């Protein structure tokens, strides 16, 4: 792969957070999920590092 | 061609890294490397492999020097071509231009260039690359086209015989080489014993002999035959050898059993008979030594003759799995 | 309070001692500053600035006292101050000669353009299969781990991979090592470009 690219399109997929409510997949500094169908919601988590 | 020579040096590397890692000698030539021609690449499925020193004997006949010896340049160089005969060690030219590593440039000019055009099936492209590589196609197979005409005129360019059949003879121990280096740990008994010389001189005259240790099935089972390569003296059908089991011991009576070799059979895919004697050095599918032995058979001639180690099969037993019958008049 | 104090502590300084010989010390990267410390604490002191460019200023008032205005310019970067009466030329000498040197860079923008050299690197075999997955082509010459050829690894403006950096690290040196670097020096008042 070269972990550089890796590392880029890890940046684009893994780190990124989600949230609990919608699973929405969400941006990682977020606070708040956008969707609107699970209220807005704060309750993130880190979306799981593949191993 | 770049990245493709790179697969070759990140996996010869690294398995010269695992030559290199293991282990008591030290003998100086057990690293592989395609400068010597070590090393064969090629392709199975299709039937065409090559050898570093092969494509020496083509490239030297066109412009180059010297052929029999010394050209393991192919693999470092690089070679620029229409300024002028000469390359150089350097990566770019003095204008500041880049260039190969000379590998890549003979590898273009058959096979990335013929692989190209057989995908882009320019039908007179392909006779005339046909003729810079020299022949051949008779019959039906000028009229085939695709991956299986890729195949067949693979095949008579570069057969991987041609480089299995050099490579195997020319970077390889003999049988009285790889005794010679080899005995010390096979044999458990003393470096200086009689057995021990005659394994290092690779005879035919003195004791006999050897082991065993896998066994392959027949066809018609029931029984099965005893993959054994003898490593001292001549067997020999109708005749009798001592059977010294896993843990015989010279002077000790225990897992011994005096028996007649019933035949003697050169193993050859299928088959298959022919001659009663057959020396050592040599590799025989037994039968006689079935009944009297478990897995591992140091067989011998003479009383002093101790028995082989054991192995270091290992990777365990491991996992258990019990075993029930139904009816219980089948158990 | 906690500002006070250090209003209090500046005050003694440039009022014993006179040169108050200013550096960044912006990056480092120390510890070796402690060493410093620990090597001019039986000489000279030091003491480091947040935005003291002001505290300077209300010192540049009292009214009897105007020689503190040339201090108020010229803090640019990360700044800070070792004061010592003993000279200036060799407070300069001491601690160019220090210097903290010091491993490495690992992503982040290279300065000039990382060329290894080839020769044994003086190993065991192991991580050449690491090495040869990010472009350097070595092979083991009976035994030691050697470089074949002379290979750019990342050139000048690129950000240096983790991997990268690792291997420059153990075994071929970047280099970046670097250090402190004095600014302005004074003794009055006085402005003098140190140099
Ligand atoms: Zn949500």
């Amino acid at each position: 792969i070269e972990p550089s690219l890796k590392a880029l399109a890890s940046k684009y997929n893994c780190e990124k957070s989600v949230c609990r409510k919608c699973y929405a997949r969400l941006p990682p500094r977020a606070t708040n999920c956008r969707k609107r169908k699970c209220g807005h919601t704060n309750q993130l988590r880190p979306k799981k590092k593949l191993k | 061609k770049e990245d493709l020579y790179q697969t070759f040096a990140r996996t010869v590397e690294s398995v010269n890294v695992i030559v290199s890692t293991y282990a008591d000698e030290v003998l100086g030539d057990v690293q592989v490397y395609p400068a010597r021609g070590t090393v064969a690449f090629g392709s199975g499925l299709h039937g065409w492999a090559f050898t570093i020193r092969q494509f020496a004997t083509r490239y030297a006949k066109k412009f180059g020097v010297d052929k029999a010896k010394m050209m393991d340049r192919l693999w470092g160089d690089s070679f620029f071509n229409p300024k002028t005969k000469k390359w150089t060690n350097k990566d770019t030219d003095a204008e500041g231009k880049p260039l190969e590593r000379a590998f890549n440039m003979f590898i273009l000019d058959p096979i990335f260039r013929l692989f190209t055009a057989i995908m882009n099936f320019k039908k007179d492209e392909i006779p005339v690359l046909l003729e810079k590589l020299e022949i051949v196609l008779k019959g039906e197979e000028k009229d085939l086209e695709g991956k299986a005409l890729l195949k067949v005129v693979m095949r008579k360019f570069l057969p991987a015989a041609d480089a299995l059949l050099e490579m195997i003879v020319l970077h390889l121990p003999s049988p009285v080489t790889a005794q010679a280096y080899r005995a010390e740990q096979l044999y458990e008994g003393p470096a200086d014993d009689a057995n021990c010389i005659a394994i290092k001189n690779c005879d035919p005259k003195a004791d006999l002999m050897l082991y065993v240790s896998k066994m392959v099935p027949t066809s018609d089972k029931g029984r099965f035959y005893a993959f054994g390569r003898v490593f001292a003296g001549t067997v020999k059908s109708g005749q009798k050898v001592r059977i010294q089991g896993p843990n015989y011991v010279p002077g000790k009576k225990d897992d011994l059993f005096i028996k007649a070799i019933q035949r003697v059979v050169l193993m050859m895919g299928r088959f298959v008979e022919p001659i009663d004697d057959c020396p050592a050095g040599n590799i025989i599918g037994l039968v006689g030594i079935d009944q009297f032995l478990l897995k591992t058979g140091t067989l011998t001639t003479s009383e002093t003759a101790h028995n082989m180690k054991v192995m270091k099969f290992s990777v365990s037993p491991v996992v258990q799995v019990a075993v029930e019958v139904k009816n219980a008049n089948d158990l | 309070e906690k500002k006070a104090e250090y209003f209090a502590k500046l005050r003694e300084y440039l009022e014993e001692y006179k040169s108050v010989f200013v550096v960044g010390v912006d990056n480092v990267s120390s510890q070796q500053m402690h060493e410093v410390r620990k090597n001019l604490r039986g000489r000279a002191v030091v003491l480091m600035g947040k935005n003291t460019m002001v505290r300077r200023a209300v010192r540049g008032f009292i009214s009897d006292f105007p020689d503190y205005e040339k201090l108020l310019p010229f803090v640019k970067g990360n700044v800070g101050f070792i004061f010592t009466n003993d000279s200036l030329q060799d407070i300069k000498e001491v601690i160019i000669a220090n210097k903290v040197a010091a491993p490495a860079r690992a992503g982040a923008v290279a300065p000039e353009d990382i060329w290894v050299l080839a020769v044994n690197t003086g190993m065991e075999p192991g991580k050449t299969s690491f090495f040869q997955a990010l472009g350097v082509p070595t092979k083991i010459a009976r035994g030691t781990i050697e470089i074949v050829s002379d290979v750019k690894v990342v050139d000048a403006g690129k950000r240096v991979g983790a991997s990268e950096a690792s291997l420059l690290n153990l075994l071929n040196i970047s280099p970046f090592t670097y250090g402190l670097t004095v600014v302005q020096v004074y003794d009055n008042g006085q402005v003098f470009p140190a140099s």
